[PDB]
């Protein structure tokens, strides 16, 4: 008997057992629906202060491995499970869920009917909840500090989680048969891009790094005019954390980069800010989109491609600007996932085209930014 | 561990109860169990090198024979323990059927879990660090011999190369915590050596026969006891080695020096290492000393009294055959029949009655 | 869980290959795999109630047979796979004579070690934190009782002691991030139940009949269809119990409501008590359903057409004698004879040739 | 490769497995040659600040419980080992060792030649060392760190481990049927001992309230003063660790109780503090006493008690003053261990007498205590 407990807001209880660290964990408790990918779900920064909640009854099949890291934490504040198997059994394994777990110091809580969990966030929204692991969790006292949570809304987390000092990338992306691969010379990578660090995945990088792209990331309050004196041959907007409304610096930073003819591409937040820094205003979603099965599609193409999805904001296509164009669209919910300038090149997915975890579907979206690239120089 | 002979008896009921069927014991000390637990089994004399297997793993039916040997104990419930293990049974299987605390049998399974390694690196995966660990497992050369598909010599051999040698720890009744002047010592794989032999004297060797059986009693041990005591008496620095706990022969106030150790080849080149001996006596202890004689002496041993191959001279059936008639003396006809049918017929020749030996 | 018919094959290869031998299948859906594999078990129509034993605790050749039997896989081997745990088998071992993932076997064998426990407490050791415990993995009343001593109805009224009955889920093709209209329902021991039956309709229930297998075809499960169809054109709310994932009995289209579960006593009641029908069809879907006529009537059910009673009359051998004979009908010359020398005189007497069942 | 490694002042070195928590450990090094009673032992506040080595190969053979923790926590700063068995294998096991080292944040160290160790600190004497168990264990640092530990000599480590506020104890022995008893209700028990805790075992309490005493565990500091007001029937002095020498608000409260009639009885450290109390001399020993096997003479009766011993210092006899009567002496090593003020009711004993882990042999010891109490009373 090592009990927790999960709390929400409204104050509904959910009782469990402890499969992770003692202590108590306080965020925006949201689910994923993903059946796969859970370790690269929790090292997301995107998760920053959520309490993640998995559909998928089994998590932990696979234990968990290095290579399956997004960053260098578990980004999540807590997680919640239906059911942690009693054995991890892959070839990859390197350390079981529970132990990682405790080694990343997670709260942790299994047991619980995820599913009536999900259909209240579905019915009722997002909540902020608490779960409480240990030998006499109080009720009362989670749900104290479940309402006390300030919530995600209006919240920079962005600068809560980049770096503190840029640094350069030039590794590529993993293999069945290499694992991943050594770090390149930037003597072998082509272009040269920024990257603002809204709390970046390691996949962004490294699918970038396959372009033929040498990385230059750079934390989230760079000032442009700083970045514009690396002479970029692009510049990327990561994906992160929190509201992206609130991060001034960046609309500014970006707003600037409009200003000039250097191609511009963001990623989920970084997508946000490209919205915001061009007029359009954002918004926060009631559940948000959490997960690896949708779909969105090419309105130019008239194409589909399954995605994955993490975000709990949208921009507004009602406050499009006419030099906004809008690209893809949410064919679950008609939610905005693309949009283009009409007079610069920039452009920006709502969804994860490095996906990890989830479907490769919207990766050839990488593939424009480095036609952008290319043009910028034959013309520069 | 105690020592059957049930063998010699075919028709009794050889499954272990409350009343003693066992002829001896023999006795081992280690630094651990495992290692206690291996040198027991490669001293108790049954031609054992530790756990080695009863049963193949080909066998459709071996896992009858397994639980059976498991539930009803005779005489080699320990190796069939390990048998167990390595068809997939589980400690608490085990325990289920034999009562043995836990405690020892996943030693057991550890152990037979290692061999499986030994088995699939092979010698070229038997590196220093492995092959270290395993020596403070207990595990003794000719077992690891057998399992990486090579001659002893060679996995000694190798431990040569790798330095890899026990020292010898000494009994003293209290952990350490008193000086001892006393040498009654066995051998460990550890960092510190206690032996610390003498190099003033001249040393002589006398080697036990490990545990009784049938055969190979406490006559032995009396002839063992009295090497020591008259040469001690003469001068000489006595050293015994022997691992039967009943008797004199492992009583310290015996000789000068004490090995209660296995009386194996391994174990015995390991005290002449260090020892250095002017000389070695494997004649009075029994049949278990008269076998190593020969590997001894071809293994740089100073083997003293009848040499191994006048000793060979007399127990080969056709060398001493030869003895016999050089010498123009009597001995019985004799003839050595491979067939049956070829039997009848030399048999016809020898004249009824015969003694058929097998 | 595939549904095999070797016994009505005697002289054949009854080994597991790359050809399919099997008549049929079988499908559970449960929270968990283990609830999930333990229902599918159930619905099996084998007599299984679980992981029935297959060879005795006792047997001293119990672990050269069950060796055999996971080494080179027959119709059974996942009973066996249960038994080598009971038996002894670590999950090493196991994997190697089967190279079935430890994922799946590991669950297997602490389902063992539970049984194990029950079989030690008994019926007093059966608290509800623990009922709650077994019944979550997928425990069947039919199994445990056996476990514990009892009958299988005295765990079931513990069950209700405990008020410990099953949660209904439903199936979305989303795993709840968009609702639902569709009643397509598997039962668990979770806590919301979205079931949220009917109480202005007029409810008829169809029992289908689990896995096809030789003699129990898809005419029954014709059957069971029109039983539906016609039933709701005329006005009626239909629910539909069955588990074989191939028919047109499962199709969500079929019914009104669909409860894709195992037929048995259990799981139909649970069905019931929730649902309260107006009548419930036990003679549609082959023998699966005839034989809980009976018993679930006698728990209360509002069984419809023609009477458990009435059924057994033609069912069993004397009363159906007695029938034909009250009817002044023929039928051929029979008797019951227990043993040999008495046959071979019963014989003399009915007249050869005989057919002896 | 769970690497840790063991320095000692010397500079040896000890390459070993860690099988605790992962870190650094400092402190004196001593050894222990209990074969059983390895968690008593850990528990036992007497350890504070030394690293235990114990000569008996196999530590952990039956896990651990909460019954068998002599304290409130693992007071020894490491614990080397020889092996740690793969699994506990004992009905009253809740935990095993490594886990629980773990879970205490004990750094721990095994695979090493103990008897080595063993024979080093008896040759040469009572060293420091340090522990240091991680991924790339550095020897030069252990050895720095070993190095630069202050020592115990000198060293008051009962006021380290005393206990805030005072408290009251009513709870008795365990009992395989019953195990540990509720605490008992103040009526039931007859007698009020005032007990200084200089870092007390839950045993020595225990084994007075099973002597029908209700007791009051006060501060290591606390005044004579503030003591006699609560019109103790004795008072009582426990063990702890480091040196007494330098515990003068002890040595102090103590000479006063012994300007009075009230019953005195020490143990260990206690016992020290006795003895300093009535004037005579402490020393440091070579290696000290640890173990549950030490021969004890009664000098009186002439007979030999097993005990159960935890020791770096001692009472020097040449320095008795006459009104302290030798009662105890040590039959390995002829040291003191026990004394009586001939003037006063006043005794103590240097081994355990309420042992756990060991012997019960010198419980006898607490019945003297007891008598002199009633006398008290009586009158
Ligand atoms: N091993 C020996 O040579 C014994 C030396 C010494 N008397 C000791 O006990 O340390
Ligand atoms: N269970 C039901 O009655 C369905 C209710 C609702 N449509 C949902 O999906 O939440
Ligand atoms: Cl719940
Ligand atoms: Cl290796
Ligand atoms: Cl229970
Ligand atoms: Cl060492
Ligand atoms: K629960
Ligand atoms: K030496
Ligand atoms: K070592």
């Amino acid at each position: 008997i090592k009990s927790a407990l999960l709390v929400l807001e409204d104050g509904t209880q959910f009782h469990g057992r402890a499969i992770g660290a003692t202590g108590s964990a306080v965020g925006e408790v949201v689910f994923n629906t993903s059946m796969t990918g859970y370790q690269e779900i929790l090292t997301d920064p995107s998760y920053s202060r959520q309490i993640v909640t998995l559909t998928y009854p089994h998590i932990g099949n696979v234990g968990t491995n290095d290579a399956d890291e997004e960053s260098s934490q578990v980004h999540a504040q807590g997680l919640v499970i239906r059911d942690l198997p009693l054995i991890a059994s892959n070839f990859r394994n390197t350390e079981d869920l529970s132990s990682y777990l405790k080694r990343h110091n997670i709260v942790a809580i299994a047991d619980i009917d995820t599913r009536k969990l999900t259909r209240l966030l579905r019915e009722k929204g997002a909540q902020n909840g608490c779960i409480i692991a240990g030998d006499n969790p109080d009720a009362a006292l989670a749900l104290e500090k479940a309402r006390a949570f300030p919530g995600l809304n209006g919240m920079d987390l962005a600068k809560e989680v980049t770096t503190a000092e840029a640094y350069s990338w030039t590794q590529g992306s993993w293999t069945l048969t290499g694992g991943l691969p050594q770090a390149k010379k930037e003597d072998e990578l082509p272009f040269h891009v920024v990257a603002y660090d809204f709390g970046a995945k390691r996949n962004i990088l490294r699918m970038l790094v396959d372009r033929g792209c040498r990385l230059t990331i750079v934390p989230a309050q760079t000032s442009a005019e700083d970045v514009l004196k690396m002479n970029p041959d692009g510049i990327f907007l990561s994906n992160g954390p929190g509201d992206p409304a609130p991060c001034d610096y960046a609309i500014t930073a970006i707003q600037k980069f409009l200003e000039t003819d250097i191609p511009v591409f963001g990623i989920c937040l970084g997508h946000q800010l490209l919205a915001l820094a061009s007029g359009a205003k954002t918004v926060k979603m009631k559940f948000g989109h959490h997960g690896g099965n949708h779909p969105v599609k090419d309105v130019e193409k008239n194409v589909v491609m399954i995605t994955a999805q993490n975000h709990g904001f949208a921009v507004d296509e009602a406050t499009l600007p006419a030099n906004l164009r809008v690209t893809h669209k949410s064919l679950f919910d008609g939610t905005l996932q693309g949009i283009h300038r009409t007079d610069k090149p920039a452009f920006s997915f709502q969804g994860h085209p490095e996906a990890s975890p989830g479907p490769h579907d919207a990766a050839p979206l990488f593939d424009h930014f480095i036609e952008l690239i290319e043009q910028y120089r034959k013309t520069a | 561990i105690p020592r059957f002979n049930f063998e010699k008896f075919a028709g009794a009921n050889d499954r272990l109860t409350t009343q003693m069927k066992s002829v001896g014991e023999v006795m081992a000390i280690g630094r651990t169990q495992q290692e206690s637990l291996q040198k027991a089994l490669r001293g108790l004399e049954v031609g054992a090198t530790g756990f080695d297997p009863k049963v193949s793993l080909d066998d459709p039916e071996a896992l009858t024979k397994i639980r059976r040997e498991l539930k009803d104990a005779g005489a080699d419930r320990i190796w069939y323990i390990a048998d167990a293990f390595r068809a997939g049974l589980s400690v608490d299987g085990v325990f289920n059927l034999t009562n043995i605390d836990r405690w020892f049998l996943v030693q057991i399974e550890e152990l037979v879990r290692l061999e499986e390694k030994v088995a699939e690196v092979g010698i070229t995966g038997l590196n220093a660090d492995f092959l270290r660990q395993l020596k403070r497992k207990g595990f003794a050369d000719a077992r690891l011999a057998k399992l990486a598909g090579v001659r002893e010599a060679e996995i000694r051999k190798l431990r040569d190369q790798y330095d890899l040698h026990p020292v010898y720890k000494r009994v003293d009744t209290c952990a350490a915590e008193f000086a001892t002047d006393t040498a009654y010592m066995y051998s460990t794989y550890e960092e510190e050596c206690e032996a610390n032999p003498s190099t003033d004297r001249e040393k002589i060797m006398v080697l036990g026969g490990g545990p009784n059986r049938i055969g190979q009693g406490i006559e032995f041990d009396y002839c063992c006891v009295h090497a020591s005591l008259a040469l001690r008496e003469d001068g000489y620095e006595t050293i015994m080695v022997n691992c039967n706990p009943e008797t004199v022969s492992t009583d310290y106030d015996t000789s000068d020096r004490l090995y209660f150790e296995p009386v194996t080849l391994e174990d015995v080149l390991e005290i002449v290492r260090i020892e250095k001996p002017k000389g070695v006596i494997v004649q009075y202890g029994g049949q278990t000393p008269l076998k190593l004689a020969r590997a001894l002496e071809a293994a740089g041993v100073p083997v003293i009294g009848t040499s191994p191959d006048a000793i060979d001279r007399a127990e080969d059936r056709e060398r001493f055959q030869h003895a016999v008639e050089r010498l123009k003396l009597k001995q019985p006809a004799n003839a050595t029949v491979t067939a049956i049918e070829m039997a009848v017929e030399k048999a016809k020749e020898i004249g009824y009655p015969l003694v058929v030996r097998p």
